[PDB]
């Protein structure tokens, strides 16, 4: 009931002192439930009587618990946590079940009184000091301080799951095949062995941890398959999220529409298919938890087919690590992406979505690539290895985009799978002036202070034009400007601009944006057989820049 | 040896960089490489009382098959700047850019043999991760001088000279220059002279620590804006070139176009073919001229930054710039030479080692690149046993057009 484990050195934060906060008076039951519970800790080691010479005091309070007759001490660590050392992260990620290896057994331990049956530096526990308070503090009270980690303190998670590292460490190195997971004060511990090396193993891994101060349950106590935990729901050889129901409801309030999107999201993770799209506009613009928030027509199809996709119960496999890893992508429209992770055709390990807008405009192959880079890292985190891409995509259509691209790239080993929709370009610009097509200057403006703009082009072929704008910005005014110029050309251009802005974009060859103006340039450029950008510097008296230059 | 005491900037705690997903070939090498040290008591396991972290990676040793650990003290190393550059600094020799040949060797080593300050360790914190996180971190700190951080050279500095001295003064015409973990080592002498003396300076490490490539910097020249000349001048021709001397113009005195602008008169159709004139063909030849020079009024400054900027210009060929000065050019350049990431990395590693020879000094870099992709790639190709700063931008696709051919 406490280790006898050495105790991890403890600092406060190196320019304060300990805490020193008054014991606020409490009432005859509340300091009688104290002292009892108190005088229980002090038999069994966990608090010590001091003296009051301890300048320390963090303030104590008790609670009637779980609506029961029983009484709960609880202890406010709010200042010392604010005075105590940073500790080191317990976990920087926690394990997907997709990644694990299959077992042939897993039990579960719990540790009994976790923390109290750890302890504590003997330099820190002067900082723990509590008072309880005699009645209407008329006479001094009984002051404790702590022997082992508190709950509620800022450094116990980190010292108890360090101080079982510790303690498993040996039992580990002599059972290299065993298998271990330590989560908060569970123990997850599987094997290859069958049922009575196993159920041996355990109770000879019980009995290491006893000789250490942890008590665990008995095989008549230890629980049985499927182990809920983080949310899933894992059974010997398949895992799955745990049960989601999604409400019948007449409306919908804001805080309905969050739940459902995280149920969804968290489905989305062995679900194929799922879509949230729909759904999160609806919570643009945020309003109030309990406003009702209709659905359009496109959110109550999304819903109508997430329900579809929920309906029988699916299940995702467990990793063999002789196996290959396989990764497909599929293309589910307005920036949506699902895919699947398996090894064996077609059972998952696990699935996913991405939707991601990274920049203001895009094209398909841009998007997928940025999946396959989040897939990528993902799988590293999950497995410690990149999977063959299996991807919607052509090698010429993604060889032609990279190539040509200013920006770098490289996805690991992919090969095209025909599961349309495809990703392709939808226009390239061409890399040479047109002959015989009409070249267009264009240019935009607009008026800081007034906000009103104009925007126009002149041409070789004495053509011109010019419009006004209301309350624009002089980037605004330099898109229209190209958008004049599509809507009033033949099926062949060049354009002229001087806007580096216009430029960037449209060499990047979009076919998606969130501006309304661009996606009408890609409607344009998408029906035009050939288009030629190119860039001029301004008021450098350049041929017909000047000319719509003024105009404008 | 004697522990020399270390001293972060007044304020700034110690870093707590969070540890990047490594493949299960890479962890597997840490484990044993750092099993290894831990044996020999370079490192020792801490315990969470210590909240501090520094990432680490694994990388194959320049031209050979073999796992190397390579801790990222780029954190540190700006929290430690006090110490490394100002209290103890390594001075640079203005000689090395000069010489003929300059050989780099790593002497990394030798800094596991000299214990650090005990007060420090803690900052020199890392965590081993594991697949999936099935199993928590595995943590070490440095017990002695650890290869990456910018104080170790700075500390080992003395001991260096004592061991350099002999061959130093046995060859005062070559020069010997460390920067972190390498010794640039540079001299006039024949190639075969050259490497004769390496080899001998190999003997002399030896009987120290060291186990059992060349640049030829003063032939290291600018690759100047290049313009065109063509057999005819179409109108978009006439314009690709103003607006890219319309740019030059910003950097170099005395660049001038009027002339060539002269030529866009009217609003004319963008092939239509244009007479090629003497005051634009004069004015051409002047800029021309100009674009071979260094640049007029810039010069280092010790005290500031420096930048690089890379463009990818296809084919395999990519273009640089290093500036402290935004425009103000110290040094242009090219890389030429499979896989965008493993041709950008190698190109921001000989870019690397220029400056460091140039100017003792490593820059920031901005990288034509997904930040994710770069964090995900770059350790496959890395060579190096330092790491420059960088951030990651999209290209101006004028810039790109304006430093071609
Ligand atoms: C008395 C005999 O055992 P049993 O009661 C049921 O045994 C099972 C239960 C689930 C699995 C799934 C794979 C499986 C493999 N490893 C797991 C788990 C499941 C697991 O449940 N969790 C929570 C887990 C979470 C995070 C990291 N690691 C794990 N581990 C560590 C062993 C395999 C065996 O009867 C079986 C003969
Ligand atoms: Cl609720
Ligand atoms: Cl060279
Ligand atoms: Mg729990």
């Amino acid at each position: 009931p406490i280790s006898p484990i050495e105790t991890v050195p403890v600092k406060l934060k190196p320019g304060m002192d300990g805490p020193k906060v008054k014991q606020w008076p409490l009432t005859e039951e509340k300091i009688k439930a104290l002292v009892e519970i108190c005088t229980e800790m002090e038999k069994e080691g966990k608090i010590s009587k001091i003296g009051p010479e301890n300048p320390y005091n963090t303030p104590v309070f008790a609670i009637k618990k779980k609506d029961s007759t029983k009484w709960r001490k609880l202890v406010d660590f709010r200042e010392l946590n604010k005075r105590t050392q940073d500790f080191w992260e317990v976990q920087l990620g926690i394990p997907h079940p997709a990644g694990l290896k299959k077992k042939k057994s897993v039990t579960v331990l719990d540790v009994g009184d976790a923390y109290f049956s750890v302890p504590l530096d003997e330099d820190f526990r002067k900082y723990t000091a509590f008072t309880i308070p005699s009645i209407n503090n008329e006479t001094p009270g009984i002051r404790y301080q702590y022997n082992v980690l508190p709950q509620g303190w800022k450094g116990s998670p980190a010292i108890f799951q360090s101080s079982m590292t510790k303690i498993l460490e040996p039992f580990r190195k002599q059972n290299p095949d065993i298998v271990i997971y330590q989560y908060m004060d569970d123990l997850y511990v599987g094997s290859d062995l069958e049922i009575g090396q196993h159920r041996t193993k355990i109770e000879e891994l019980r009995q290491h941890l006893l000789r250490w101060g942890l008590t665990t349950p008995d095989k008549k106590h230890q629980k049985e398959p499927p182990f809920l935990w983080m949310g899933y729901e894992l059974h010997p050889d398949k895992w799955t999220v745990q049960p989601i129901v999604l409400p019948e409801k007449d409306s919908w309030t804001v805080n309905d529409i969050q739940k459902l999107v995280g149920k969804l999201n968290w489905a989305s993770q062995i679900y194929p298919g799922i879509k949230v799209r729909q759904l999160c506009k609806l919570l643009r613009g945020t309003k109030a938890l309990t406003e009702v928030i209709p659905l359009t027509e496109e959110a109550e199809l999304e819903l109508a087919e997430n329900r579809e996709i929920l309906k029988e119960p699916v299940h995702g496999v467990y990793y063999d690590p002789s196996k290959d890893l396989i990764a497909e992508i599929q293309k589910q429209g307005q920036g949506q992406w699902t895919y699947q992770i398996y090894q064996e055709p077609f059972k998952n390990l696990k699935t996913g979505k991405y939707a991601r807008m990274r920049g203001a405009h895009t094209n398909d192959v841009k998007q997928l690539t940025e999946a396959v880079q989040k897939i990528t890292t993902e799988s590293i985190v999950i497995w410690g290895k990149t999977p063959k891409f299996k991807l919607p995509i052509q090698k010429e259509t993604w060889e032609t985009w990279w190539t040509e691209y200013w920006q770098a790239t490289w996805i690991p080993e992919w090969e095209f799978v025909n599961t349309p929709p495809l990703v392709k370009l939808w226009y390239q610009l061409e890399k040479e002036p047109i002959v015989g097509a009409e070249t267009f200057y264009v240019d935009g403006a607009a008026n800081r202070e007034t906000k009103l703009g104009k925007a126009g082009y002149v041409t070789n072929r004495g053509r011109q034009k010019v419009v006004t704008l209301t309350d624009t910005t002089n980037q605004k005014t330099e898109l229209q400007a190209i958008y004049l110029a599509l809507q009033d050309s033949g099926l062949e251009v060049n354009i002229v601009t001087d806007s580096q802005y216009a430029l960037g974009i449209i060499q990047a060859q979009p076919d998606q944006s969130e501006s309304e103006l661009v996606n009408q340039i890609i409607e344009q450029l998408i029906k035009k057989e050939k288009v030629y950008l190119a860039w001029v510097p301004a008021h450098k008296g350049i041929g017909g820049n000047e000319q719509v230059d003024k105009l404008v | 040896i004697e522990t020399v005491p270390v001293k972060l900037k007044p304020g700034m705690d110690g870093p707590k960089v969070k540890q990047w997903p490594l493949t299960e070939e890479k962890i597997k090498a840490l484990v044993e490489i750092c099993t290894e040290m831990e044996k020999e008591g370079k490192i020792s396991k801490i315990g969470p009382e210590n909240p501090y972290n520094t990432p680490v990676f694994a990388i194959k040793k320049k031209d050979s098959t073999k796992w190397r650990k390579l801790v990222d003290f780029r954190e540190l190393n700006k929290r430690t700047q006090d110490f490394w550059e100002v209290q103890l600094g390594i001075p640079h020799p203005a000689g090395l850019k000069k010489k003929k040949s300059v050989t780099v060797l790593d002497v990394g080593d030798a800094y596991f043999s000299v214990p650090l300050d005990e007060d420090f360790r803690k900052y020199t914190a890392f965590t081993i991760p594991s697949i999936n996180n099935e199993t928590p971190g595995i943590r070490y700190q440095y017990n002695v001088l650890p290869q990456g951080w910018k104080g170790s050279p700075a500390i080992f500095q003395s001991s260096m000279t004592k061991i350099l001295e002999p061959f130093r003064k046995q060859n005062p015409d070559i020069v010997i220059y460390q920067y972190m973990d390498d010794l640039y080592v540079g001299s006039d002498l024949e190639i075969g002279q050259h490497r004769t003396k390496i080899e001998e300076l190999r003997q002399h490490l030896l009987r120290w620590g060291l186990t059992t490539y060349e640049l030829h910097p003063d032939k290291w020249t600018v690759q100047p804006i290049v313009l065109p000349e063509k057999d005819s001048w179409t109108v978009n021709d006439i314009q690709k070139l103003v607006g890219k001397l319309n740019w030059a113009s910003q950097i170099y005195p005395g660049i001038k176009v009027r002339q060539l602008c002269k030529l866009l008169r009217g609003t004319k159709a963008l092939t239509e073919v244009i007479p090629l004139t003497e005051e634009a063909e004069l004015e051409l030849a002047e800029n021309r001229e100009i674009l071979k020079e260094p640049v007029h009024g810039v010069y280092y400054d010790p005290s500031k930054d420096l930048i690089a900027e890379i463009q990818k210009q296809g084919q395999g060929q990519w273009t640089y710039q290093i500036y402290q000065e935004p425009f103000k050019n110290l040094k242009t350049g090219k890389y030429a030479r499979t896989n965008d990431v493993k041709q950008l990395t190698e190109a921001v590693q000989k870019i690397t080692t220029e400056s460091i020879v140039i100017w003792g000094k490593t820059p920031k870099f901005k990288l034509p690149i997904q930040k994710e992709t770069w964090e995900t790639w770059w350790t496959e190709y890395w060579q190096a046993t330092w790491i420059p700063e960088w951030e990651f931008v999209n290209t101006p696709p004028l810039v790109k057009l304006w430093y071609q051919l």
